[PDB]
């Protein structure tokens, strides 16, 4: 009579397709998604330091735009631009503004140190009722408006050393105004000039005599140029009219920091990667939620689903 | 599929072995079992994890990068920023498809080479007294009860014991 | 006696030499084809809409240049420029060409959209012997050349309001003259300047008075810019002379157009991947015609051939 | 050449074998004749048909990219458009060259697979009947005419039928 | 791993074996022995120098490409030239990463290759002259002296010549 | 009695582990390493033709500093800058200063050619003593420091027309006076300006009077501007004022010259791969020394260590 004895296997009554080398459907007893394609759609507040813009830009917030006032100094390992977001002070552009906001978004710190300039020859504090602070006319935190002292204006020629350990980043504008209205009223004169030099680098600028389509009800215009200085140079400031200096510099450091576009809300929990539409779990190597991320986050592709077979075959009974 | 065990000579697999990935199942004097074999499924499970070792919780950090989204038309620095991430998503979807697909014919081979293994052991430790029926079993020419089918299992089972009486029961007429 | 049974396997009297991980060079029973190598040598006209450029390059279909009159408003998947091109209107330059080349090319149209400018203390439409449109003294048909009424020039302030869905696209330039020959001719004065802004932007251009090397027999430059206005957004144009002017904006769109470099003939025929040899088929994956491609296309590798098995060892008897 | 068939213990391919991939040469007591096995030839020639499934005709639509030919010297912003191309078109040469490698070595190893696999299915088939000469021929150790034969190639062979002639004819001295 | 061999059924590897890296020992009437096979020996390490005549000496030239550090902070372009070249960088670190891990996978089992297809060379030439222990040992039911042994090293091993003494020692009781 | 026969394979005291797709720590009988990742410290002199710029930069090798005088018209295919470089002549920038060191290294040539340039109403050779060639007041040796002659300086026009089979590249500049100090002395007058134009293109720049942080206690600067022109094309230069000309023009060359920033000395040795570090071996596909490099080189991976497997699993007894 004798005996059978037969070798098998496990099979399982609810396979799944996988891909391979050569079929692009066999089931297997089990696999694992490799691609997170979910979010839960708020970006958690840890463990990176989340700085949510709110109403400000990042170069709203430097410029120090008053309702931005709350960002004085603070840091960030990811500084969070909201669309809501607006300007409501002068009116302004920046030549090259995504350098600009990305050299401060890398920076990682809005730490801004006072300076005394040597400001005689000209009216300091220059405001404006296009920016409002705490009630009354104002102008940015950051930048000092520079104006005539009894219908005179002499050539000034200011200069500040960096004395440092890191480079300073000086920020600085020009005022291009309305027509005369606003030539021969804050500098006296039919003509002004601005050439910002260290030992390394010279930014020369004109102004320029022109209304602008009214933004905010203002026509005349501020261009925002940036100066780095770093350790053993100085910076040189000589101006014939139309200055908008800086009131000091801001620390430059290295590290990890960013910037990202986005209105998820900031949520009470922890994440180590953060996208766009809110964190996602890091477990798998790849996601398809979006290219920009930040944090330890699976690399994006194009797959909705990659699934990775993690038992054999699966033959049924 | 590459050792022709899985899918291939076994005709199918059994539902009903839910301890185990590998087994046996007999029939004797005494009825018809099922016992899982520990040391196979031991051996495709540690591989599938060595795998997922390699691919799960192994993220890479990045942090200040380029800008993806643009809303203003700029032409030729646009261009090349866009480029170079359109770029680097395809090598890298290019790299998770190739990976899964080759993994995944892995995965299926290595299973079914832990099937063949156990099944080429088996028939080695009957030596004369039984033969190979095509289909994954073997017709053992001799008694064997449960404790006789538990030695062949647990690798102690005595060809000699059974030996005399399995050749005249083989090459009988 | 018995009989003898033989199991075995096929062979080809002309097997294939392909490369493996183990051996650069083993015999297989056939292989097939990875990398196309060969084009036909025209650019199939279908399915992607062609222009051909002829004697105009993008840029100058643009200006409208009168030779590429006959380009206005045409669409086009691909432009195709050749290297025969000239340009025989007036002389110019475009800081930053390529990137308007590639807006305008990206784009994919030259839908052109005539405006009503207040054009008033000017002459409009000047005109050149360097531009012959008609066998007649003529400009670029899109733009509008400025110059005096009477011996005189007031301060040019034209505002033009973008109320449409899409971003539009302004070209404008500055002309810098030979001389005072052609300073106090046409503008009627010592000096003269170009600022256009809008609420988010500001381009100023000063002219510049000086003979350049004869461009066919014209030794003053137009210098040409371009701005783009946004859906709520107004263009504004201060000039106190010299402005090469806009009669209309460009609708900028977005979708898959593109421009190529190519003297390939254009053919009757449909193939979806085009590069500058020519046409190429997409059935393989790769490709080492030409690292530039425009539609569904094998990638580019630098292997002239790589040979896939699709058979086993061949083992001849 | 891992399985040990195709250009290991088969000394050669047959080129009077154009209906099949692998098969079946004998001689008996009505001649010496071939026949092409089907499924085995269709098993090789799916899989390989499978990964042209994945190369052929399966490309990406790319439009406006960047300027990859330039007729002016510029500088830093032309040595990285340049940069990016070299870069990426020695990443996808990479890939095309591993790609093509392993699937090379893949496809040598599956039709190795298959030849190995006809051949133990017939071995097991055979039982007692038959011995390998070890060459990819068994001595069949009894009359097995042209429907005998048939009968191996069909699946339909009774091993029972033939067993007391053949170890008689084995096992003789 | 993959065949089952080293490290399966082969218990473990010999030090002494210095000359080869498979071979046969042997146990018979004139004592015990060890020689090395060449070919099984050359077909895996010619295997091995194949995979490392791809890899050794086939460095890529470059030249001038961009800057890779930066004593200035710039923003936008300087973003775009370090994001392209730590793109690179990971695509290559990954493609580096990979070739080992898989390379390595099939070297293991391609020598593990190796040693199956000669064991199994062994056995097939044996015919009924010997037994499978399961360890790779084959008991030889025959006196086999230091030729009969050599003769079964070298392929000249007429098993019909001890076939009659061997069926005789196997199927005693 | 009988025999018995056993298969074995070998096995080694001493084993390396070595990753693979199962498991990333087994024991093989042997392997070697893929990452090279250690350099001598030298660059070799073989078989890459090196130049040392040793103090100086290829800028100030460009432009003539006195220092670099023995760099005239020399050939690299890899230059070297070392971190003690200095400037030593007339205090200068370069706006996109690393563009025209990119574009010098990569054409790999310094060979000058003198022209004849007709300067008629001023006084040529400027020098200052800031800049000592040979004990002695001087200038940069291929520029040539344009000022009055006699209290007058007509409007420069001098044309220069490209005949050659290359690409001339022009070395110009324009000095921005300290003063009135420097702005009567040299120039005689109130105001100047520079326009350097061809058939295809246009610079102007206007020179800039105010006094910078002081530079080897000079505080003028001179900016540096350059102008390719290729053939059939003609340089051309009106100037009515600080014009720092070209003395003639550089060969622009296509090859394989760079430059490298690395203090490592030269050595007599022959390699094929140079980095910052040192020279490297090239038998190793991979490397983790620099992601720099210059030759024939392994490529540049972020693991310090990769072994491939090159023997069996070893097994010990
Ligand atoms: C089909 O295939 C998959 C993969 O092989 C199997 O799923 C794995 O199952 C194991 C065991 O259940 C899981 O291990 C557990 O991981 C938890 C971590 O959770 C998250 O993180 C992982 C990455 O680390 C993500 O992949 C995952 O999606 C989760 O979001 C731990 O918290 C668990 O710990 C608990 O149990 C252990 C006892 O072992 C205790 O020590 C702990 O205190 C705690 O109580 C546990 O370690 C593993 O996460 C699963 N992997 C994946 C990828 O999902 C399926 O089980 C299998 N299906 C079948 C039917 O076999
Ligand atoms: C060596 O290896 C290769 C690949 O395995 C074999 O070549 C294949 O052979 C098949 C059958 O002959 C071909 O199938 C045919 O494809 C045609 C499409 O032509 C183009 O497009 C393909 C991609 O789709 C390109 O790869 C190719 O280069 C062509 O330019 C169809 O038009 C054919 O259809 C005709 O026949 C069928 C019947 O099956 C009818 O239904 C149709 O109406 C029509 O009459 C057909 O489908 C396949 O294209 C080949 N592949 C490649 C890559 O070349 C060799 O045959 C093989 N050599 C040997 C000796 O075996
Ligand atoms: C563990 O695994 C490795 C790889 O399989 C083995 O190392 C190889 O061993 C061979 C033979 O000893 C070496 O071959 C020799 O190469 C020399 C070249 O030297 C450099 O260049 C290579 C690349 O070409 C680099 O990889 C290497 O690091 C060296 O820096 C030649 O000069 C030698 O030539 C001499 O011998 C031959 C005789 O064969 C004569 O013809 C010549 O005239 C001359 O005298 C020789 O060709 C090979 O370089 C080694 N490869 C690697 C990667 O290191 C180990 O031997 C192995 N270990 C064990 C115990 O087996
Ligand atoms: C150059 O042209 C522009 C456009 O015509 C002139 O600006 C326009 O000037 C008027 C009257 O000065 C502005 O009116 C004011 O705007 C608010 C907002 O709507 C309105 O409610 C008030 O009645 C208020 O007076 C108008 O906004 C402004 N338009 C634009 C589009 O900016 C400009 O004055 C001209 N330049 C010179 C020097 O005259
Ligand atoms: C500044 O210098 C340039 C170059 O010397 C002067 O331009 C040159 O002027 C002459 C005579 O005015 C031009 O001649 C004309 O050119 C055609 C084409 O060959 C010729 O056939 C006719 O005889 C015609 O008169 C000449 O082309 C032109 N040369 C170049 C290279 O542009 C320019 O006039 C000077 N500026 C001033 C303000 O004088
Ligand atoms: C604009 O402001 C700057 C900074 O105050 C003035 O430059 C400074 O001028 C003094 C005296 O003219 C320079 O002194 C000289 O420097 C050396 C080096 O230390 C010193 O040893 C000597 O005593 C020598 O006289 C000083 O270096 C310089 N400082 C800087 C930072 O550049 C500049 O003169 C002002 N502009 C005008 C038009 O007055
Ligand atoms: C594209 O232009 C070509 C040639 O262009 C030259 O034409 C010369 C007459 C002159 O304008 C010169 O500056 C320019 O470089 C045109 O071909 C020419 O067509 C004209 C008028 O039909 C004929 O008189 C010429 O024989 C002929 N020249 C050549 C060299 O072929 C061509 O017509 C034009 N193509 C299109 C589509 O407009
Ligand atoms: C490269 O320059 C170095 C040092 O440069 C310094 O030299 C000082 C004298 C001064 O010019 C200072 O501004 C500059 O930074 C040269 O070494 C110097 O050589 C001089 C003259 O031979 C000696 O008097 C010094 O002792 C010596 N100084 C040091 C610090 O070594 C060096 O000669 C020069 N190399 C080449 C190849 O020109
Ligand atoms: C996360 O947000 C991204 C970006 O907004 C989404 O991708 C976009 O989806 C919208 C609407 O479906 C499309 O109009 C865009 O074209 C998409 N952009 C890109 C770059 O793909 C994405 O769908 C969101 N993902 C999840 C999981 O929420
Ligand atoms: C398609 O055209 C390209 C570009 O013109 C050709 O590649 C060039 O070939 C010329 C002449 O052989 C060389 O001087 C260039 O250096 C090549 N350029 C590049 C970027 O490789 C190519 O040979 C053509 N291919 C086919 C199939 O016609
Ligand atoms: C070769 O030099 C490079 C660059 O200087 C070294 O990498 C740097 O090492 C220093 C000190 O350890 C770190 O501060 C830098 O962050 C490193 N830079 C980068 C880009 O990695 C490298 O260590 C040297 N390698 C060898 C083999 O000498
Ligand atoms: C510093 C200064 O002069 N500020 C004045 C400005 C400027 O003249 C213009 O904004 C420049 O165009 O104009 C005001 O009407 C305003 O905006 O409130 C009054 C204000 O005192
Ligand atoms: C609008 C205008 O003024 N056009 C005139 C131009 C310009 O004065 C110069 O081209 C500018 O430098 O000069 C002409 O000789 C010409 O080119 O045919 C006469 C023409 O009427
Ligand atoms: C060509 C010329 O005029 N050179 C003179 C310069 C320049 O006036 C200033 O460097 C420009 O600011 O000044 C000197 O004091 C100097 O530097 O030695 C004297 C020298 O003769
Ligand atoms: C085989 O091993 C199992 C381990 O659970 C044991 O329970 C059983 O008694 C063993 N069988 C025999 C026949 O010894
Ligand atoms: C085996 O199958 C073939 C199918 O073509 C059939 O013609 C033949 O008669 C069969 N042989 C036997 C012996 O039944
Ligand atoms: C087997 O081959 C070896 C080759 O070295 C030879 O020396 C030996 O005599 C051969 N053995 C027999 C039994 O012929």
């Amino acid at each position: 009579p004798g005996a059978t004895l037969c070798l098998g296997h496990h099979a399982v009554p609810n396979g799944t397709i996988v891909k391979t080398i050569t079929n692009d459907q066999i089931e297997v007893t089990n696999a694992t998604e490799l691609v997170q394609s979910s979010s839960t759609g708020e970006i958690c507040d840890s463990p990176h330091q989340i700085l949510d813009g709110e109403n400000c830009t990042l170069i709203d917030a430097l410029l120090g735009d008053p309702q931005c006032d709350g960002f004085q100094n603070k840091k960030w390992d990811l500084f969070v631009e909201r669309s809501k977001a607006y300007s409501n002070c002068y009116p302004y552009d920046v030549p090259d503004y995504a350098s600009l906001r990305s050299l401060v978004a890398s920076s990682g710190t809005l730490e801004f140190n006072n300076e005394s300039f040597n400001w005689t020859g000209v009216t300091q504090n220059g405001t404006s009722s296009a920016c409002i602070r705490r009630s009354n006319n104002s102008f940015f935190s950051r930048l000092n408006w520079l104006t005539h002292l009894k219908f005179k204006y002499p050539a000034l020629n200011v200069t500040m050393p960096n004395n440092e350990k890191f480079d300073k980043l000086y920020i600085w504008g020009v005022h291009h105004p309305v027509t005369d209205n606003d030539q021969i009223f804050p500098y006296a004169q039919a003509s002004g000039r601005i050439t910002v030099s260290t030992k390394r680098s010279q930014q020369t600028v004109i102004p320029n005599i022109g209304s602008r389509p009214r933004v905010r009800n203002i026509p005349s215009r501020i261009s925002i140029y940036w100066t780095i200085v770093k350790p053993g140079d100085i910076l040189l400031i000589n101006s014939t009219g139309n200055l908008i200096a800086p009131r000091g510099y801001f620390k430059i450091r290295s590290g990890k920091s960013s910037i990202m576009r986005s209105d998820a809300p900031i949520g009470k929990c922890n994440s180590e990667c953060i996208t766009p539409n809110g964190s996602i779990p890091n477990d798998k190597p790849f996601q398809n939620v979006n290219r920009i991320t930040y944090g330890a986050c699976p690399r994006y592709v194009k797959q909705n689903t990659l699934k990775l077979a993690t038992g054999m075959r699966n033959v049924p009974e | 599929g590459i050792f022709g065990a899985i899918a291939g000579f076994i005709e199918n697999g059994w539902e009903g072995m839910v301890d185990g990935w590998y087994g046996f199942r007999h029939q004797n004097s005494e009825g018809i079992g099922q016992a899982a074999d520990l040391k196979s499924t031991q051996a495709a499970i540690d591989q599938i994890n060595g795998k997922l070792n390699r691919l799960i919780g192994k993220t890479n950090e990045k942090f200040h990068q380029i800008e993806k989204e643009f809303s203003e038309v700029e032409g030729r620095i646009q261009d090349l920023e866009k480029y170079v991430e359109d770029t680097k998503i395809d090598l890298w979807s290019y790299n998770a498809e190739l990976l899964v697909a080759l993994e995944n014919q892995h995965t299926i081979d290595l299973t079914d080479s832990e099937m063949n293994k156990l099944f080429e052991k088996t028939k080695k430790q009957l030596r004369e007294n039984a033969e190979d029926m095509g289909n994954g079993c073997f017709k053992i020419y001799h008694k064997c009860d449960n404790a006789c089918i538990g030695s062949i299992r647990n690798g102690t089972y005595d060809h000699d014991v059974y030996r005399d009486e399995a050749l005249n029961n083989r090459f009988q007429i």
